[PDB]
């Protein structure tokens, strides 16, 4: 539908594909057949970091942070096998893809928190 | 000549230069306020209003 030149520089390339509000159906699993996830995409919308109080007696909170590394955060083109187990549960086993992004966020007061946002293995 | 402790008396009969001196004084005071705030912000630790509030710092 859309080409690179429609997308380039807009920010859409850091977004995962969405589905319609009407898409509330069901996808049948046939336990005779083997399956794969052909594409898995993850688009973070919030990074929270747990506060580290000197008073290790209070319940420490995850707090909002400001992203400083721009629209470079999404995991995409991830694939792997989707096993069907004896109990009918499904197990996704990640094999390959763009499965990590270095991300720096900033706490109130300016402390920068780099992290390797990932789903490796 | 004027003794050292009287130098500013040249402004008594000079409203314009008195306003100038007052303006300079006001500028020094506002400059101090700005400086002091910046120094305080450069040193202040905001991470604990409970056991390390501003008045402990
Ligand atoms: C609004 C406040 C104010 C103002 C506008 C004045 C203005 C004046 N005073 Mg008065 N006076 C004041 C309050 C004030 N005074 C206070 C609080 C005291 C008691 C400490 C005095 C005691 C006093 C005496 C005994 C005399 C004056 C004199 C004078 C005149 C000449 C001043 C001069 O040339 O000094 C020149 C000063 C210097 C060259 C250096 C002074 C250095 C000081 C001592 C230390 C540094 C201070 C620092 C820079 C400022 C700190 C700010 C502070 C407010 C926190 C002038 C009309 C003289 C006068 O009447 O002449 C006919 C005079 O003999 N004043
Ligand atoms: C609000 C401050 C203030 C203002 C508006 C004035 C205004 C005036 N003064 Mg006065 N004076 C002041 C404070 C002030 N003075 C102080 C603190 C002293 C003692 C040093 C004097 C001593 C003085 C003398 C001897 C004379 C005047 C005179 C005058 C007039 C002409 C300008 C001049 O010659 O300045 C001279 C004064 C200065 C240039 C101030 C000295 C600067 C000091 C050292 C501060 C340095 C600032 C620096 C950036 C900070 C250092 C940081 C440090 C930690 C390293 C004018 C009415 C003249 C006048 O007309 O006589 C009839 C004159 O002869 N003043
Ligand atoms: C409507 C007329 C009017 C107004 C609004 C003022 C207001 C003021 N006067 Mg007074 N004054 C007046 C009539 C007026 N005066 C008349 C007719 C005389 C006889 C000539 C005087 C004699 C006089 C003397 C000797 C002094 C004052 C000073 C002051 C100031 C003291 C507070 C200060 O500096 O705050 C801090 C300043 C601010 C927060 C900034 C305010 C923004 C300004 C007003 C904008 C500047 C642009 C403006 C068009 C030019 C100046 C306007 C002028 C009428 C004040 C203040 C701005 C003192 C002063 O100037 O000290 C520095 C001072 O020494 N006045
Ligand atoms: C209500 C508040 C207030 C009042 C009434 C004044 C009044 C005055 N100021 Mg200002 N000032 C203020 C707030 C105030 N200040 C604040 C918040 C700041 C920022 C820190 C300043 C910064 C400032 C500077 C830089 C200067 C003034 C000066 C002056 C004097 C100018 C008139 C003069 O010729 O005196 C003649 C001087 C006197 C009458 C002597 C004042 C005696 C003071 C009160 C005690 C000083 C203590 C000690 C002996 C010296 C300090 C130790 C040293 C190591 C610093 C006058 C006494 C000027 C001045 O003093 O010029 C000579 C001057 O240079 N003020
Ligand atoms: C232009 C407008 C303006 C505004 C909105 C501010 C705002 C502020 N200032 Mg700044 N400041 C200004 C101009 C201004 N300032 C100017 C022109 C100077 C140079 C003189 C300064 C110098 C200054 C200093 C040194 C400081 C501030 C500080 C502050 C903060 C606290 C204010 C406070 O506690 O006041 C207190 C004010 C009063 C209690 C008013 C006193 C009024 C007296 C009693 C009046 C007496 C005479 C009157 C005519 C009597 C008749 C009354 C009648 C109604 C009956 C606030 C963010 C503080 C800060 O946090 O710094 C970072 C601080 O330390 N300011
Ligand atoms: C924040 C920025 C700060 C700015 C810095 C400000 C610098 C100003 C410093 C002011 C210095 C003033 C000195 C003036 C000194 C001075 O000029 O004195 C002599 C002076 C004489 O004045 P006359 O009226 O005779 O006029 C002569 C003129 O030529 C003077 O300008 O009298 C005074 O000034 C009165 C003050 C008495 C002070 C006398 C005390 C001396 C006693 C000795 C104390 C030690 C012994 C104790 C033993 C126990
Ligand atoms: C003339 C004022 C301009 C100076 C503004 C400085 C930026 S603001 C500065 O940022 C730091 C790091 O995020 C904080 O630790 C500190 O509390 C804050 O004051």
């Amino acid at each position: 539908t859309l080409t690179y030149d429609d997308i380039v520089g807009t920010g859409l390339a850091n977004k995962c594909p969405t589905l319609d509000d009407t898409a509330r159906g069901a996808y049948p699993i046939d336990s005779s057949q083997t399956y794969r996830i052909a594409r898995l995409c993850l688009q973070p919308t919030t990074f929270l970091v747990k506060e580290e109080p000197k008073n290790k007696r209070q319940e420490a909170e995850f707090v909002p942070t400001k992203l400083v590394t721009r629209e470079t955060t999404s995991l995409d083109q991830i694939q792997g096998e989707l096993k069907v187990n004896s109990d009918g549960s499904l197990t996704f086993v990640e094999e390959d893809g763009i499965d990590f992004q270095p991300v720096t966020v900033q706490m109130a007061g300016g402390e920068r928190i780099p992290l390797l946002f990932t789903v490796k293995n | 000549g004027l003794p050292w402790y009287r130098v500013h008396t040249v402004l008594i009969n000079d409203p314009g230069r008195l306003i100038a001196a007052h303006l300079m004084h006001t500028a020094l005071v506002a400059g101090w306020a700005g400086s002091m705030a910046l120094y305080e912000l450069a040193t202040f630790d905001p991470s604990d209003p409970v056991l390390n509030p501003m008045w402990r710092q």
